[PDB]
């Protein structure tokens, strides 16, 4: 329950910084598969499961195509229908 | 008569070169400009010589060698490198202080470059042109950490905070689990509840991210504590004031893992929708970004359970949307706000009064108007 309402938090920080014109909706889009190996290596997943975190999180970027504010919502849906959190701790 | 005085060397300089000298008669010897008279080891303040009835002199001539001004002093929190030939503090040898960059700073007059330019005067000191003898002032700077955390935030969010991140969180440990901010290299901004709760051994860790490591880390003794007047023990309901400074026993030496926290200078830190993150511990260092809230939808939400004190001195931020805790941050901690024009790290609150420690807004202590106060207690 930690990683969900973590990442339903990072989301929703992220939707209103959209809001107040802080961060373009079209830069999340843009991550490398370098910076996911950080990212899930430092809050600590399976060196196994980080293909399969890539795979959830490019996935989940293409599912998404409304370019607003309310993607961050969308894409944050989609980690937890692939169920990304059962590969963090 | 006795011999016509000859110099041994050349920077000896005869006062009034007689022509000849009888007995009972005298000459005396002086140097030029950053030379002193020597006679073998000793440093002579004068040289004297009388014409001792036959043709001798009581004292043989001396000899003018050059002066030294000796091992320039240490700059606190700095350092110095030589311009001339290293090693050399003789007469017209130039030095260059510097101070450990990017943690300390040299004050600055308004000059530079040559501000810590010194030379071996011909008084046998290390002068300037502005400002004589004293030496220069490492400053520390406040913001600015050597590892800021990252901008691009993600959905997959790690709120594990890494070294460096937060330089200025300290830790203490006085009725309980707290914690703060640094100012400068002795003092230490923190919440008057965590000194004196509403219902003492100091105690005050800092330099890591690791609780284990913090105590790892050696204690650092209080010297005085200035609690905010209008902060009262006894009422447990009003956190008014909820500010107190720690001056720390001895400075500390800053470093990538320990670096000060700025203080408000504009209202515009306030503003609403403005991102604030607030560090602390459980076993380890978390971190996580709130939103600064409306000052009028707190109150609603406030009165609209049970009544508290929400003043202008206060200020309130998170949101009910938020899956966090209202207890997120800790005790003491300071709400840090960055600028993202000087790219600088303020604190703008500190976590103060979290009434239902469960889920909602959170309020803290508004640092802009509390700023003229902490100021007078760190200049004393």
């Amino acid at each position: 329950e930690d990683c969900e309402n973590i990442f339903h938090d990072n989301a929703y920080l992220l939707k209103l910084d959209c809001e107040a014109g802080r961060v373009d909706p079209v830069e999340f889009d843009d991550i490398s598969d370098e910076e996911i190996y950080e990212i899930t290596v430092d809050v600590g997943v399976s060196s196994e499961d980080q293909e399969k975190v890539a795979k959830i999180i490019r996935e989940c970027i293409a599912q998404v195509s409304t370019q607003d504010c309310t993607k961050f919502s969308e894409i944050y849906d989609c980690y937890m229908k692939k169920k990304i959190c059962n590969y963090y701790p | 008569k006795c011999p016509q005085p000859k110099t041994l060397d050349e920077f000896t300089i005869i006062q009034n070169l007689q022509p000849q000298y009888q007995f009972r008669d005298y000459f005396i010897a002086t140097c030029k400009q950053g030379y002193q008279l020597i006679e073998g080891n000793q440093v002579l303040h004068s040289f004297t010589a009388v014409c001792q009835d036959d043709g001798t002199w009581h004292r043989a001539m001396p000899r003018c060698k050059i002066k030294d001004c000796g091992q320039p002093r240490n700059l606190p929190n700095g350092d110095f490198r030589y311009t001339t030939t290293m090693g050399v503090n003789t007469y017209k040898a130039r030095i260059q202080y510097y101070c450990h960059e990017p943690y300390y700073k040299m004050q600055t007059r308004a000059r530079e470059s040559e501000q810590g330019v010194y030379t071996c005067t011909a008084q046998g000191i290390w002068k300037n042109e502005q400002k004589g003898e004293k030496i220069p002032r490492c400053l520390p700077v406040c913001g600015k950490p050597v590892n800021p955390v990252e901008q691009r935030q993600r959905i997959i969010g790690g709120q594990k905070a890494k070294m460096g991140n937060f330089p200025w969180q300290v830790f203490t440990n006085i009725h309980g689990r707290g914690g703060g901010a640094l100012l400068g290299d002795r003092w230490i901004l923190t919440a008057a509840h965590t000194l004196y709760p509403k219902e003492a051994s100091l105690d005050v860790f800092l330099g890591h991210t690791n609780v284990e490591e913090l105590m790892k880390l050696g204690n650092h003794p209080i010297r005085r504590v200035s609690v905010h007047p209008d902060y009262r023990q006894d009422e447990s309901y009003n956190f008014e004031g909820d500010i107190a400074l720690l001056e720390l026993e001895n400075s500390v030496t800053l470093g990538p893992n320990l670096l000060p926290i700025c203080l408000p200078d504009n209202d515009t830190f306030y503003d609403l929708g403005l991102m604030g993150y607030v560090s602390g511990f459980g076993h380890d260092l978390r971190f996580v970004r709130l939103p600064v809230a409306n000052p009028q939808a707190c109150e609603n939400w406030l009165r609209g359970k049970n009544m508290d004190v929400f003043s202008q001195n206060m200020f309130c931020a998170g949101h009910p949307s938020l899956k966090q805790d209202a207890c997120q941050g800790d005790a003491g901690g300071v709400f840090a706000v960055r600028d993202p024009n000087t790219d600088r790290w303020v604190a703008t609150g500190i976590v103060s009064w979290g009434i239902g420690c469960s889920r909602g807004y959170g309020f803290y202590t508004k640092v802009l108007n509390y700023v003229d106060w902490i100021k007078k207690e760190m200049e004393e």
